[PDB]
């Protein structure tokens, strides 16, 4: 019900094998609409939408404002990546794993992790690598923590022990949950 | 668009609604810090960013002049259009697996937000909560929207119901997402 | 954050090399500035460093090269000109903070140069009203210096829109008895 | 550009002035500085955006309000002789290490004493008959002696144009051992032969004096130096 | 320490 207008300015960095490559691209919305963007694979401000035009060519016009853009990609994405590698990238938190039967069905679940590389894997006794599993996707806790429940279509025996294979980068060996 | 690391130096955001304003860094879809632009100071989401970052919050309130200018002449170019209100998606689940008697906290995802102007509170059996509720800022998306999530620290009973009370101009009514264990 | 100025005045003729120097203390991501201040006007920015190829090239015919290892930042110039004698101030600057931070400051003087240098005393007829009688020599090249006045109620004044490229210089007395004859001065005068 | 009002003020130990300046470059960063000689810049008050303010390095004495996003102002409540230095407004497009954009500049000089403030004599000499016999170039060399202070700016008119031409004046301006003791400076007009032998031609000497207002009080027998312009003329001689 | 770098805003044309 009430008249609102938002404005957006994004200066984003994307990186790819650590320092080798780096791209920065600066996205100026109107709403939801990115109207002008400066990449620096292009190295020119330029429009996305009708209502880019007038800011694009005014950006590019002056000389000061078009060096300190392209200067932009050692000066913050270059340096703030320096600053990343000692807190960020050096930031490694083990996960909890659990099962719980919810008792035809289980649910392995891994809480509490960073990064977000993790890959968990259901095994029937010993050596049986399990085709019939469904993983929920990343789940993103937004305190720098990560979780993923994956559950299991499980049909129980009188001697079956159900085991759960979870690797991350924060483990030098691989954790094994198992369930009687 | 593929990359080993997204990182967000930051995301600037304005609006004419009160009229109000958010400054935020963001690495890997996480927050590092928000510069509190009323108190004029950077608040690091970590214990670990807290000791070994800095940030000026200089850089931020010159920003938002910067996009409160640049607003007034966009909404003369695009001819008054407004933003339009979008239907949230909210889900509710906890941090760690529910078990009656360890300490546990419930997040609230509120996605596909967008104007940022939300209301997020919690309900235990119908009564308001304000003890142990922490806020997240307005996080980025690639669709230019935003994302905000709300957390509960409590402990699991024998017989307590939990609601999720999410207000949005995108909404007649607000939004209630159940959770009981 | 620091920056350090060895030099506080240089003494150059016109067409001469110029070498400015500057050293900043410590920066991670260093904004190096060149400003220069006209006598009766404010700063202005002549070049600027903080990304890409390490010597820069600014207005007024500048250049300045960036050492990360010996920590400066040093002006030059191949030829300088009359119009560049001021005050040359330079500043640091971080990525991460708004804060800037100027130098002591450096003074120049930049020599005139004369092709057909004439240098001769003129007796000067003084106003009937003031006390004072006046005395003045044009036109002497940049290896001649005039030193200050030994007498303490006799005073000497130095120095000195293309026209003309002569300068003079006045040195003149309340007694209304001072005579032009003086400090290291050309053996051919006239008058 | 940035422009800055005054130019130059004479203020008593204890006087209020206020430092107006403005920006027409739609700069958010605004900067008020003192010069003095050795120490080099001096932050005193900067506006990072308007409607924002923060102290400098310097701030003691010192009050400032941003109106808006094209003026700030610098104000001072009681004028000390300790804040005897030029004042220099700057302005950039939103942080500190951008190109910094400077005004002219303002001369402060605070007195205890007001009895020590005196206007220059404008002695207008006449080019000396030997000179167009030799080089064939007239020279006028106009001297300014007793004055104090240094707040004196020397121009040269001729025909009722302000000439740029042939001016030569001193960079910077009796007794040594004087603290309060009055400068000279010396100002020279090179013109030629043909252009002074001409008694059409008129040439005038004007010094812009900057000195005490309508408002300030004066309790002495001699003249009142007030913010009034001395000049004196000049008419061209064919012998 | 180091401070965090900052992306800065181009201002739109006033004119
Ligand atoms: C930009 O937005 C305009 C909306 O209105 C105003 O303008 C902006 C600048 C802000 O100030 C807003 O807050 C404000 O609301 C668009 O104008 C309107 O576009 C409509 C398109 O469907 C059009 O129907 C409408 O016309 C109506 O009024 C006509 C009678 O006009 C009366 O009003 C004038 C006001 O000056 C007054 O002098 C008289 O009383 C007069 O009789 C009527 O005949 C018609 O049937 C409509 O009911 C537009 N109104 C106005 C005031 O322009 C604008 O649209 C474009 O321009 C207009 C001139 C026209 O050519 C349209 O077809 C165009 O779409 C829009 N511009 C663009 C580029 O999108
Ligand atoms: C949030 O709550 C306030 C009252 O505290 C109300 O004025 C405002 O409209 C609410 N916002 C939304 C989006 O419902």
């Amino acid at each position: 019900s009430p008249e609102d207008f938002v404005y957006q300015f994004k200066g984003m960095c994307y990186f790819t094998n650590g320092t080798e490559r780096v791209r920065l691209v600066t996205r100026y919305i109107y709403n939801r609409e990115e109207y002008a963007r400066f990449d620096s694979d292009v190295g020119v401000y330029r429009a996305v939408t009708p209502l880019g035009p007038p800011a694009a060519e005014y950006w590019n016009s002056q000389k000061e404002v078009l060096e300190r853009t392209r200067a932009e990609l050692d000066t913050v994405c270059r340096h703030n990546y320096q600053l990343e590698l000692r807190t960020t990238l050096q930031r490694r938190v083990e996960p909890t794993v659990t099962i719980s039967p919810s008792h035809n069905l289980l649910v392995c679940s891994v809480t509490d992790f960073y990064p977000a590389q993790i890959k968990v894997r259901w095994f029937r006794n010993d050596q049986e690598e399990t085709t019939g599993v469904v993983s929920t996707p990343l789940i993103r806790n937004g305190d720098w923590t990560f979780q993923i429940l994956v559950m299991l279509e499980m049909t129980p025996q009188r001697g079956d022990v159900y085991t759960c294979h979870v690797e991350h980068p924060s483990l030098q060996n691989p954790i094994i949950v198992e369930w009687r | 668009i593929v990359a080993d690391h997204v990182a967000s130096y930051g995301v600037n955001l304005y609006q004419s609604y009160g009229p109000s304003g958010q400054y935020s860094h963001e690495f890997d879809g996480d927050e590092e810090f928000y510069v509190d632009l009323e108190r004029k100071e950077t608040v690091w989401q970590l214990p670990l960013f807290r000791r070994f970052r800095r940030f000026d919050p200089q850089f931020a309130l010159t920003n938002i002049a910067v996009l409160k200018h640049n607003l007034n002449i966009v909404i003369k170019r695009s001819n008054s259009t407004a933003a339009t209100n979008e239907v949230p998606e909210v889900t509710v689940f906890s941090k760690s697996p529910v078990t009656l008697g360890q300490p546990n906290t419930l997040i609230c995802l509120v996605d596909n937000i967008f104007p940022p102007v939300v209301n997020i509170t919690w309900l235990s059996n119908g009564h308001s909560v304000t003890e142990g509720v922490s806020e997240t800022s307005f996080l980025s998306k690639s669709d230019h929207s935003f994302f905000k999530i709300s957390y509960l620290t409590f402990l699991p009973s024998a017989d307590e119901i939990y609601d999720c009370k999410v207000e949005h101009w995108g909404l007649d009514e607000p939004l209630l997402k159940h959770w009981e264990p | 954050q620091s920056v350090t100025q060895p030099d506080i005045h240089i003494t150059v003729s016109e067409g001469a090399s110029l070498e400015l120097r500057c050293n900043y203390s410590y920066g991670a991501t260093p904004y190096l500035f060149w400003y220069v201040q006209s006598p009766g006007q404010g700063l202005q920015l002549l070049l600027k460093y903080f990304s890409g190829d390490t010597l820069v090239q600014g207005i007024k015919g500048f250049e300045a090269e960036f050492k990360r290892s010996q920590s400066s930042f040093n002006l030059r110039k191949p030829s300088v000109h009359w119009s560049d004698a001021a005050e040359y101030f330079c500043a640091v600057g971080e990525t991460g903070a708004n804060n800037l931070f100027f130098g002591t400051g450096t003074r120049l003087t930049v020599i005139p140069y004369i092709q057909n240098p004439d240098p001769a005393v003129y007796q000067l007829r003084d106003s009937k009203s003031s006390d004072k009688s006046v005395c003045l020599f044009t036109d002497f090249d940049s290896q001649t210096n005039v030193s200050q006045s030994k007498d303490s109620d006799v005073y000497i004044t130095d120095k000195c829109s293309m026209d003309f490229k002569s300068n003079s210089a006045v040195a003149w007395s309340n007694k209304s008895d001072f005579a032009c004859a003086n400090n290291s001065i050309i053996p051919e005068d006239t008058f | 550009g940035v422009t800055q009002t005054p130019k130059f003020q004479v203020l008593k130990t204890g006087q209020s002035m206020t430092l107006q300046c403005a920006q027409d470059m739609n700069h958010n960063s605004m900067y008020w500085y003192r010069q003095d000689p050795g120490m080099g810049l001096r932050l005193i008050y900067y506006s990072a955006s308007e409607g924002t303010t923060d102290k400098g390095e310097v701030p003691n004495g010192y009050n400032v309000s941003r109106l808006n996003k094209r003026e700030f102002s610098l104000r001072l409540e009681s004028a000390a002789p300790s804040q005897t230095s030029v004042y220099f407004c700057a302005s950039s497009e939103a942080r500190r290490y951008n190109e910094q954009f400077f005004g002219p500049g303002t001369r402060l000089t605070v007195l205890e004493d007001l009895k020590n403030v005196f206007p220059p004599e404008v002695a207008v000499f006449e080019p000396s008959e030997a000179e167009i016999s030799h080089t064939q170039k007239a020279t006028l060399v106009c001297l300014a002696t007793g004055f104090y202070p240094d707040h004196v700016e020397l121009s040269w008119w001729v025909n009722g144009k302000e000439v740029h031409s042939g001016v030569c004046t001193d960079p910077q301006p009796e007794q040594p051992a004087l603290n309060d003791s009055r400068y000279a400076l010396s100002s020279r007009l090179r013109v030629s032969a043909t252009f002074w032998q001409n008694p059409r031609n008129h040439f005038r000497c004007q010094v812009q004096f900057y000195g005490l207002s309508e408002n300030d009080e004066w309790t002495q027998d001699r003249a009142k130096p007030v913010t009034q312009i001395v000049s004196a003329e000049a008419w061209g001689r064919a012998d | 320490p180091s401070g965090e770098g900052s992306f800065q805003p181009s201002q739109e044309n006033p004119q």
